[PDB]
């Protein structure tokens, strides 16, 4: 059917318009050189872990010693000359925050000298945790639900409670190279059948479509149009076919030599470059909420465990 | 290319809801700690939102053997809570600037535009006949010869009332606007460095002392003088984001003096 | 290096795997051996009649000494016009190679300023100076106004109009700290990126200095590429006077930090990057290239091995050779802590030396 | 001399070569149309300048002070009704209320009629969210990067004469030129300042500028704009773009009774008019865009400090 069904048929001469290649097409005609890099990819839409073990990681022991120290310190300064003996802790790592912690009015003058080297310290340290979570939103990167065309999501989508859709166009080349890889993924994109490519693009604007399949370069053109930068590929073609474009000509053509002399005098020489300037849009580049969920929840266990720690400390 | 900070009004109910039934959790348990000892309830209460208020109250310290542990844990993790959320509040409102420009001719939706990129040109301009003659302008030429306007101020009008959306014009003119009008902002990128001159007749002796008139202007400082005329002469807010702030605080305020015309009627 | 002298060696990598590929798919067998020179071999002159002639793999295949060059090469134009080329299994642009990244003290104390800390504290000290003569001039108390001003200029350890103007200048002093904070801040937003102009068409790079120093491989497709470009005669000029012969020379050229720019393929200097990363490539996508193998002409074993290939392009064959090395790669708390525990350690120390002190007099 | 010399002695026909124009060149022979906007400009040192913290007017700007006056006399009235109902906080309140804003006041004692501690809650959320607002604003001052210039313009005070302020500098020019003839007729007294400090070559003149043998420079524009495209450090950028220059053109002098002139008037024209002259310039003409930095929040310090001292004063002599 369509340009094969006209070329091989031979009401047509050849296939100047765009073409997948791959093996039965090329078993029935002869393609040019390819003169685009267009693989497949794959479309998806838009949208920390913790921070007290992968960040404060060796600073937490340090800070633990002179905490320790500053403790020791404070003992010795209340027993050389009402109740800091074991309560120092409570006091001390309340002056680590200045949470105005209400603990007693400081008479030792050590104590106040060691209190107020640990405050502007305290000070200093809250300063750079700021510059640090800044420089936290600056390094902002953006992570996929999905990084592998091998994934456990691309094997059963009762993986995850909510279970999302992608797929292509019908009778496309696409899906024989999906039915060649996998063919129990032809049967999971059965259920996710839809006819037109905008009405895909309409279906991802509008929410009635979680990911999408197809080629790279088109899908980079649509994301360079994309209105408000909403829609972004995974990666940029890396578990991917990797395929090309060329002039499908008829098997004994010619004309083969010198269009494919022409193409390689088309690429060379910065005129395919300046085509692909004039029609290749690129304006959403790469690395471009206010409420984060694993922090504060990781939080929440560690604050599970200090009531787990309250109770045995409680029943003893 | 033209506001409350999202603070607790316009976001969802997670953060005051779960910090004010956390400290609420916290504080109950706390008492009942305190019941189980190794207005004590409303000094409980009143330990529980001067920790969560980490600002300074005159306060005490109540019978916290094995309390202190927790109210320094809820301690740290008020603090951390507060510091992490102004440290992502101001870093959201220093990156919370999008693409609002079209930097140019070389634009591809411009190059193939829609219902929402309204650009045009004055009827019968020189400019049109200009981009007529190049060699890929026959898409915006189609677009700008459906709405040729009259005048320029009916441009304007129509861009300042978002009929229009981009509008093909001399930079300095627009500069002078955008001193004039500030809502009129335009992009950054130049194109047509061109000279602009008098229309005049042929060849006419008149016309070459015309010319050397004009060179005598340029010689002097006369055409800086033009420009002192015209060219030279230009022209965290919290009055949105923290104004409804303290609209809801007068009235918790009345509330509050509310309630303790309740508690006095009770005591 | 040497005049002439061969050895049998051991051979592996990308395309000796895909040759095992290819004779498990096609029935063939295998005669495998290194090109003479260093060179990709480009159209020069002999040395006599005014005759240019290729030379180096083409010059080893065309006399009949070799079969098929099973090679990632730059296939251009020129090449094609004589022999036949099979279709391009990669598709692999140009980069330049640089040396960034190179950097800590965070300016705290020692590393800050502390003109303008020792102008704050002399300040303060006026201050507590002047209340305390408010004091004398009223409308261990000399010790309780200095400790009381040092601990609400530090928000810590705190037990009329004088305390009023006291606490205008505690505010004004957190006032300051913000300011540091912000400062502090405003050390860690940004490092310095692009130390060299990484653009092709920049004249800053179209008319080089002494320190630019750009070269390539001599004789490579690289350089024909550029001979036909009209307007490459500065850096092609540049880059004759440092020819390299391999790759590797200048790998250990850039590595001895004489090189500062290097037009080559990409994924190999990102394997590169992913060794050292002080070895920077760009990100400009530049001549789009296909690599393909080095054939005969008119061949039975030219179709068959292209649709060979075409049948490996379906799988994830190149993706798991992609799996072997290509993917497989090789500010925060702890820069900001170092000095500063060092400095309040000693700090420590001092202090409680100046107590033993204190204590030895009261 | 040079070109003219050539051309008006009919040795040459006409420069092809960049010229500049005035009225004399206009009266011996006739230029052509021009097609570039070059116009004079003045390369200064342009030494390492901050961003200018000077202060912030953003959250209040001399609006909001009367709502803190307000609000403190609401504090300090209901305190006045919880003592009713309850010894000398009378207007200490509003102190301890101002000393909650930067968490450090003294806790003077507080009623059980509880409403003062709900008061100081809400103030003491208020001023949290008050320091946020003010560590974002910091922040977002970081965004913007302006260093200002030594020269406002062509009517410098500077250009008049340096011993007005306390540093002297220097400036040169091209010898021979003719931006030097119009400074003789726009300006004498900077000729005569000029001829002291003349100098030889161009790119003599920018190693001059860089190695501190000269401080400022008068020269053309766009040319001055190509050296900051091919600048080692680019840490030259010059003042405005033409604003308060000459803004001049350049044109081909052809001799007076040419047919040429119409030809090469047309082909300038067909050259401008089809984006090629744009690719010509695109091809010719292509550039690129601390530990006290507090310098301008020091003069924020003398000021608090001076009314500080005022103040002082006032409370003191009564
Ligand atoms: C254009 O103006 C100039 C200046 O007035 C005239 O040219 C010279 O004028 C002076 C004074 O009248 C004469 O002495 C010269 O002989 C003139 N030289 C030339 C160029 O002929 C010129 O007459 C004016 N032309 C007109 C009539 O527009
Ligand atoms: C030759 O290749 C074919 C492929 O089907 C198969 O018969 C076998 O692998 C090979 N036979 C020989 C000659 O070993
Ligand atoms: C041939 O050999 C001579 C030996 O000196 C050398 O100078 C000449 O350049 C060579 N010609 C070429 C380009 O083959
Ligand atoms: C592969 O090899 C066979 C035998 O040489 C040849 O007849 C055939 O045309 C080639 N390709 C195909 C289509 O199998
Ligand atoms: C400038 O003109 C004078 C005229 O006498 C000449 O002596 C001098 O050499 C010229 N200087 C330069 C370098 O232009």
């Amino acid at each position: 059917n369509g340009m094969i069904g006209e070329v091989v048929y031979q009401r047509a001469v050849m296939a100047v318009g765009s073409l997948t290649i791959n093996e039965e097409r090329s078993e029935v005609v002869d393609f040019s050189v390819p003169f685009v890099e267009t693989g497949i990819s794959v479309m998806v839409s838009r949208s920390p872990s913790a921070f007290l073990e992968p960040f404060s990681a060796s600073v937490w022991v340090m800070m633990f010693v002179m905490l320790l120290i500053v403790s020791a310190i404070a003992v010795f300064v209340f027993e050389y000359f009402s109740f800091t003996i074991g309560k120092a802790i409570w006091l001390l790592w309340g002056l680590v925050f200045n949470n105005s912690v209400p603990v007693q009015n400081p008479k030792g003058t050590t104590s106040k000298i060691m209190v107020s080297v640990w405050a502007f310290f305290a000070v200093i340290f809250l300063a750079s945790y700021t510059a640090n979570l800044a420089a936290f939103m600056i390094q902002e990167e953006f992570v996929d639900q999905v990084t592998g065309l091998s994934d456990k999501k691309f094997q059963r989508p009762h993986d995850y409670s909510p279970p999302f859709r992608f797929g292509t166009v019908p009778q496309g080349s696409t899906e024989r190279n999906i039915r060649n890889n996998y063919p129990y993924m032809h049967q999971y994109m059965t259920r996710f059948n839809q006819r037109g490519v905008e009405d895909a693009l309409v279906s991802l604007k509008t929410g009635k479509l979680d990911a999408f399949i197809y080629d790279a370069a088109v899908l980079n053109y649509k994301a360079g149009r994309d209105e408000g930068c909403k829609l972004v590929t995974i990666g940029s073609g890396y578990i991917f076919a990797t395929t090309g474009y060329g002039i499908a000509l008829q098997k004994g053509s010619p004309w083969k030599r010198q269009i494919d002399l022409a193409l390689l005098q088309f690429v060379g020489d910065g005129e395919m470059e300046e085509l692909e300037t004039l029609w290749l849009t690129g304006i959403c580049h790469n690395e471009k909420s206010q409420l984060d969920i694993d922090n504060m929840a990781g939080v929440f266990y560690m604050l599970a465990a200090a009531m787990a720690l309250s109770l045995i400390t409680f029943i003893w | 290319k033209e506001t409350l900070d999202s603070f607790m009004q316009p976001f969802q109910s997670t953060l005051w809801l779960l910090v004010g039934l956390s400290v609420h959790v916290v504080a109950v348990m706390l008492y009942l700690l305190d019941r189980f000892s190794p207005l004590t309830l409303s000094s409980a209460m009143w330990f529980s939102w001067g920790v969560l208020l980490n600002s300074g109250i005159g306060e005490g310290a109540p019978r916290s053997f094995s309390a202190r542990i927790l109210g320094m844990v809820w301690a740290g993790f008020a603090m951390i809570i507060v510091a992490s959320y102004t440290a992502n509040l101001a870093a959201f409102l220093v990156l919370d600037r999008p693409e609002e420009r079209i930097t140019g001719i070389n634009d591809p939706r411009l190059r193939n535009p829609s219902d929402k990129f309204i650009y045009a040109t004055v009827k019968q301009s020189s400019v049109d006949i200009y981009f007529r003659r190049q060699v890929e302008l026959s898409t915006m030429y189609r677009h700008m010869e459906k709405h040729n306007y009259e005048s320029a101020a009916e441009a304007i009008q129509a861009v300042r009332d978002n009929k229009l959306h981009a509008f093909i014009w001399d930079s300095a003119v627009l500069e002078f606007e955008a001193s004039q009008k500030c809502d009129l902002v335009t992009t950054g990128e130049l194109f047509f460095r061109s000279g602009f001159g008098i229309g005049m007749r042929k060849d006419s002796p008149w016309k070459q002392n015309v010319s050397l008139s004009i060179l005598k202007s340029h010689e002097n400082g006369f055409m800086e003088d033009l420009d002192k005329t015209w060219v030279r002469y230009q022209e965290t807010l919290t009055f949105e984001n923290m104004a409804g702030v303290f609209m809801l605080v007068a009235g918790g305020i009345v509330a509050g003096i509310f309630l303790i015309f309740i508690e006095i009627a009770y005591k | 290096g040497s005049p002439r002298h061969t050895v049998p060696q051991c051979c592996y990598g990308f395309c000796i795997d895909l040759l095992i590929k290819l004779a498990r798919t096609m029935n063939f067998t295998y005669e495998v051996h290194l090109v003479a020179d260093g060179k990709f071999g480009t159209q020069e002159r002999v040395n006599n009649s005014n005759k240019k002639e290729w030379n180096g793999m083409m010059g080893e295949l065309l006399s009949g000494q070799a079969d098929m060059i099973v090679a990632p090469l730059t296939i251009n134009n020129e090449r094609a016009q004589y022999i036949e080329f099979s279709k391009p299994f990669k598709y692999q642009g140009l980069t330049i190679l640089v040396k960034k990244e190179i950097p800590t003290l965070d300016s705290f104390m020692q590393p800050f300023q502390s003109t303008l800390w020792l102008l704050v504290g002399l300040s303060v000290h006026v201050v507590a100076v002047m209340l305390y003569l408010l004091d004398r001039f009223s409308p261990l108390t000399l010790s309780s106004a200095m400790w009381f001003s040092w601990g609400v200029l530090l928000n810590s350890g705190i037990g009329f109009s004088a305390r009023i103007l006291g606490m205008v200048w505690a505010g004004f002093a957190m006032i300051i700290v913000a300011s540091y904070t912000a400062n502090l801040a405003a050390f860690l937003v940004l490092d310095r990126p692009e130390e060299r102009i990484t653009g092709i068409n920049d004249p800053r790079l179209r008319n080089p200095s002494d320190k630019f120093i750009y070269a390539t491989v001599k004789q490579s497709s690289v350089d024909i590429y550029f001979r036909r470009q009209v307007e490459l005669s500065t850096m092609y000029r540049h880059m004759e006077k440092h020819n390299y012969e391999s790759a590797a020379e200048a790998i250990q050229a850039v590595r001895d930090n004489k090189l500062h720019a290097f037009i080559w393929d990409s994924a190999v200097l990102e394997f590169e990057a992913s060794q050292k990363c002080d070895l920077v490539t760009t990100g400009e996508l530049f001549f789009r290239s296909g690599f393909g193998i080095g054939m005969r002409k008119d061949s039975p074993w030219k179709q068959n091995v292209s649709l060979s290939i075409l049948k490996s392009h379906e799988n994830g064959f190149m993706e798991d050779l992609d799996k072997t090395w290509v993917r497989y790669q090789e500010t925060l708390t702890f820069e900001n802590m170092a000095g500063v525990f060092m400095l309040v350690a000693g700090g420590i120390v001092a202090g409680i030396f100046l107590i033993f002190i204190e204590i030895a007099y009261k | 001399n040079g070109m003219i010399g050539e051309v008006v002695y009919q040795r040459a026909v006409m420069a092809v070569g960049s010229l500049t124009i005035n009225e004399e060149r206009s009266e011996v022979v006739d230029f052509s149309v021009p097609f570039v906007e070059t116009g004079i400009s003045v390369m200064v040192s342009r030494s390492n300048g901050t961003v200018s913290p000077s202060a912030f007017l953003e959250p209040f700007s001399a609006s909001v002070w009367v709502m803190m006056f307000v609000m403190l006399l609401i504090v300090s009235a209901i305190a006045v009704f919880v003592f009713e109902y309850f010894s000398f906080t009378i207007g200490k309140a509003i102190w301890l209320l101002w000393g909650l804003v930067f968490n450090n006041s003294v806790p003077v004692q507080n009623p059980k009629g509880t409403t003062s501690k709900i008061m100081v809650s809400v103030w003491a959320f208020f001023a949290v969210i008050f320091l946020a607002s003010y560590t974002a604003n910091l922040a977002a001052f970081m965004i913007q990067e302006e260093f200002v210039d030594q020269v406002t313009g062509l009517s410098d005070k500077k250009f008049q004469r340096p011993h007005d302020y306390s540093p002297p500098f220097r400036f040169g020019t091209v010898p021979n030129g003719s931006t030097e003839r119009n400074i003789r007729n726009n300006y004498p007294y900077m000729h005569q300042y000029m001829t002291r400090f003349n100098q030889r070559g161009v790119e003599d003149a920018l190693v001059s500028l860089k190695t501190g043998k000269l401080d400022a420079f008068i020269y053309d524009a766009a040319v001055l704009n190509y050296k900051a495209g091919r600048d080692e450090g680019c840490k030259l950028v010059t003042i405005g773009s033409g604003y308060i220059f000459a803004t001049t053109g350049y044109g081909i002098a052809l001799q007076k009774g040419s047919p040429w002139k119409r030809q090469i008037d047309l082909a300038l024209l067909q050259f401008v008019g089809d984006g090629e002259m744009e690719e010509l310039e695109t091809l010719w003409l292509t550039g690129i865009c601390s530990s006290q930095l507090d310098i301008d929040n020091m003069a924020g310090v003398f000021y608090m400090l001076a009314a500080a001292m005022a103040l002082s004063l006032i409370t003191f002599i009564w």
